[PDB]
RNA sequence: AUGCUGUUGCUGUUAAAGGGUUCGUAGUUGAACUGUGGGCUGUUCCCGUCCAUUCGGAUGACCCUGCAGCCCGUGAACAGAAACAACGGGAGUGG
RNA sequence: UGCGACAAGUGCUUUCCCA
RNA sequence: CCUUACGUAUCUUU
């Protein structure tokens, strides 16, 4: 995490050149969506989908099955989130910093790192308000 | 036909001097750690000829200790030295 | 108004060439005699069958477009196709491209952000290379640019698959230039994750 | 020695050891494999570095385990690796 | 973060080329940084040189030659009219003899040489000699 | 004169000078990609079959940018498709 | 509206259900 | 003429 803090740390997933399925998966494309569009009903955010499909079904990178993307399967069946996921689990978090700090009034190093969490959520948000996945009017709880 | 001429065709510079044979690298006359090696040219059984291989190296690459891995470039590339054996 | 016409487009059942004729003839006889064809074969026909002759013979490359509608349809069952097709024609090699049109690049900065980045020609002609060559995937692309001014583009391909392709990639690279009017050379990739590169 | 390195085609030592993204063409460490559940046996196919923990879809038993690393596979169930 | 692309490239060749090396690997690269060095092939001051195709942006292999003192960019890419070439020419040149000052014109990305014979004018986006 | 006002072109560890640390608006700066084509004609060694036993021998390499015509990706034609981007109150009495 | 040709950058002689 | 790849011990262990 490099936007605040001193974190200069390159731990990434480094995505392969050859952008096809491995020939031994017999899986449609087809069925891939109704996969993915399953776990979306079973309350799981996009990102939980691919880790579900990566880890036990063999399905790296649904884009390469299926020429689309998770969140854009999700968004042709009326099934994305009401606020990205993104900016979801920032104002989880910075809630329940807040839940901890009422209680625990003097936690000092809490505070500033609610100031960070915050400051990344009227970052996000601008940017959401600004490319129309965010209402104009939207305005963060706190 | 080297160095600057004078719109009459007359090599006007004193000194066209040596450049080094692993980094292009132009002797200048200070450079006291500049040396040539003349290698032997040898014939088919194994005794040396009249002629040599001379092979001129500038004076901060032999004080990084970066001339020996030069001398081999050279010397496999004019074909001197064997880059590795044959196989058994 | 035969039957094995249908396998061909309707602007061609009038006159059929000579090609053309045989192509779907084949392509025709192939539900019957054929198990996983019948399945994807109905709905098929081609557009037309071109044949280009390679400057270093003793094969000649027969090249069979389809629309593009069906592209997963002949991914499904490629390599079936391609060796049927050349069973029943003997002494071809029969390559299977799409027809894709490419949009030219617009002069305009606006017309350029609309464009449908299919048909770019950049993406047009890696998809049609793709083609020639498709359970070979392309491993990996460089170009050399060497220092008379020329840009050659490389494409390996997976030392796996050599036994597999290698008659056909001196086809493959001339009729690459007869279609998209660029030089390519093939190389091979052993451990392609380390590109390493074949070396005879 | 006697062979130096040239950038554009690496020695295998050399790009072996390389970290995936510092390679020469960046590329995944991980892989699939196929693994046979210990009772019950059907195969299934497990992702080397799953963080979920995976369950046997026949045999409602859980035959894998996240570490920080590539997971680890319950004892006495079999794998092979899948290519690609 | 990387702002110039090519500030970043030209600076990589022209630290390694000091150095005395035998090739650099230049990252990243763009349609910019290849016409740059087709400028120094075409003027011998670079070898053969080689793009690997990520499906991201590439990397570029070049061969050095030896022949190159210095290759920069100019940030800003400040705007040369064509009465302007022998002003750039004292300025970063070393000498009006050799030495080329690269340009982004109408008609392509060229050195001042050929750009003051077209008679053309443009952007400067760097130099080598 | 004075690169002692520095855009070109200055300094800032110790000489004057980095502001205690983060967030942060105005501001300035900002990653790669959609492409510049093609055709013809000029311009002696070494590798084995006989000898010898911790050191020898007779016996397959290499050598000979310039002008024109392009449906100017490929389809599709042999004007149609592709790619393209009506006023006399008019004209030295309707060229 | 019926009807005669030809296309289609995504196979409707499909895809789901269901027997 | 810039290699198509390679070497594994110690001691505590209901
Ligand atoms: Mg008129």
């Amino acid at each position: 995490v490099r936007m605040h803090g001193n974190g200069r740390g390159k731990a990434s997933s480094a995505l392969p050149y050859r952008r096809t399925p491995p020939a031994w998966l017999k899986i449609a494309s087809r069925n891939v969506v109704k996969m993915v569009c399953k776990s979306s009903r079973k309350g799981m955010m996009p990102s939980q989908i691919g880790m579900e499909l990566r880890d036990s079904m063999g399905i790296a990178q649904v884009k390469n099955v299926t020429g689309r993307k998770i969140l854009r399967i999700l968004k042709h069946s009326g099934l994305a989130p009401e606020i990205p996921e993104d900016l979801y689990f920032l104002v989880k978090r910075a809630t329940q910093m807040r839940k901890h700090l009422e209680r625990h009034t003097t936690d000092r190093d809490t505070k500033y790192r609610l100031i960070l969490v915050e400051s990344r959520i009227h970052r996000l948000a601008r940017y959401y308000k600004r490319v129309k996945q965010l209402p104009p009017t939207w305005k963060y709880e706190s | 036909t080297i160095g600057m001429f004078n719109e009459e065709g007359e090599n006007v510079d004193l000194y066209i001097p040596r450049k080094c044979h692993a980094t292009n690298t132009l002797i200048e006359a200070h450079d006291h750690a500049a040396v040539q090696i003349s290698i032997a040219n040898v014939g088919p059984n194994g005794v040396i000829n009249g002629t040599t291989t001379t092979l001129c190296i500038a004076g901060y690459l032999r004080s990084q200790g970066e001339s020996d891995h030069a001398i081999n470039h050279i010397t496999i590339d004019r074909g001197i030295m064997r880059i590795k054996t044959g196989k058994p | 108004m035969q039957p094995y016409l249908r396998k061909l487009r309707k602007l061609k059942r009038g006159k059929p060439s000579d090609l053309e004729e045989s192509v779907a003839k084949a392509l025709f006889e192939l539900e019957t005699s054929h198990k996983t064809l019948r399945q994807e074969l109905p709905r098929f026909h081609v557009n037309t069958v071109r044949e280009v002759k390679v400057p270093r013979s003793k094969k000649t490359v027969l090249v069979v477009f389809y629309p593009l509608r069906f592209l997963m349809l002949v991914r499904k069952v490629q390599r079936a196709l391609t060796s049927e097709l050349e069973k029943r024609h003997p002494g071809y090699l029969v390559m299977l491209v799409a027809q894709r049109k490419i949009t030219k690049r617009p002069t305009d900065v606006y017309k350029l952000q609309k464009v449908q980045r299919s048909k770019t020609s950049t993406a047009v002609f890696e998809n049609i290379l793709n083609d020639m060559i498709y359970p070979s995937d392309v491993v990996g692309r460089r170009w050399r640019c060497r220092t008379d001014g020329s840009k050659l583009m490389k494409v390996f391909l997976d030392a796996r698959d050599r036994k597999r392709v290698e008659s056909r990639l001196r086809a493959v690279a001339y009729v690459y230039k007869q279609l998209t009017h660029r030089r390519v050379s093939f190389g091979f990739m052993w451990n392609p994750k380390l590109q390493q590169v074949s070396t005879r | 020695g006697f062979f130096d390195a040239d950038l554009s085609y690496p020695t295998v030592r050399t790009e072996r050891m390389k970290h995936k993204r510092r390679r020469l063409v960046q590329g995944p460490n991980s892989y699939f494999m196929d693994v046979s559940c210990p009772r019950c046996r059907q195969v299934t196919v497990v992702y080397s570095h799953a963080t979920t923990s995976v369950e046997c879809k026949g045999c409602s038993k859980k035959l894998c385990r996240p570490t920080g690393g590539k997971a680890l596979l319950v004892e006495g169930c079999g794998y092979r690796r899948k290519p690609d | 973060t990387m702002m110039s692309v090519l500030a970043n490239a030209l600076r990589t060749i022209a630290s390694a080329e000091r150095r005395g090396k035998r090739q650099v690997l230049i990252r990243p690269s763009s349609k910019v940084v290849v016409k740059f060095l087709q400028v120094m092939q075409k003027h011998g001051y670079i070898g053969e040189f080689e793009i690997i195709d990520d499906h991201r942006a590439g990397k570029i292999v070049v061969n050095l030659n030896g022949r190159l003192n210095k290759c920069g960019a100019i940030c800003p890419r400040f705007d040369c009219a064509t009465t302007d070439y022998e002003k750039w020419m004292k300025n970063i040149l070393p000498s009006r003899q050799f030495g080329f000052v690269v340009l982004t014109t109408s008609l392509g990305i060229m050195d001042h040489e050929e750009a003051r014979s077209r008679n053309t004018g443009g952007k400067v986006l760097g130099f080598f000699y």
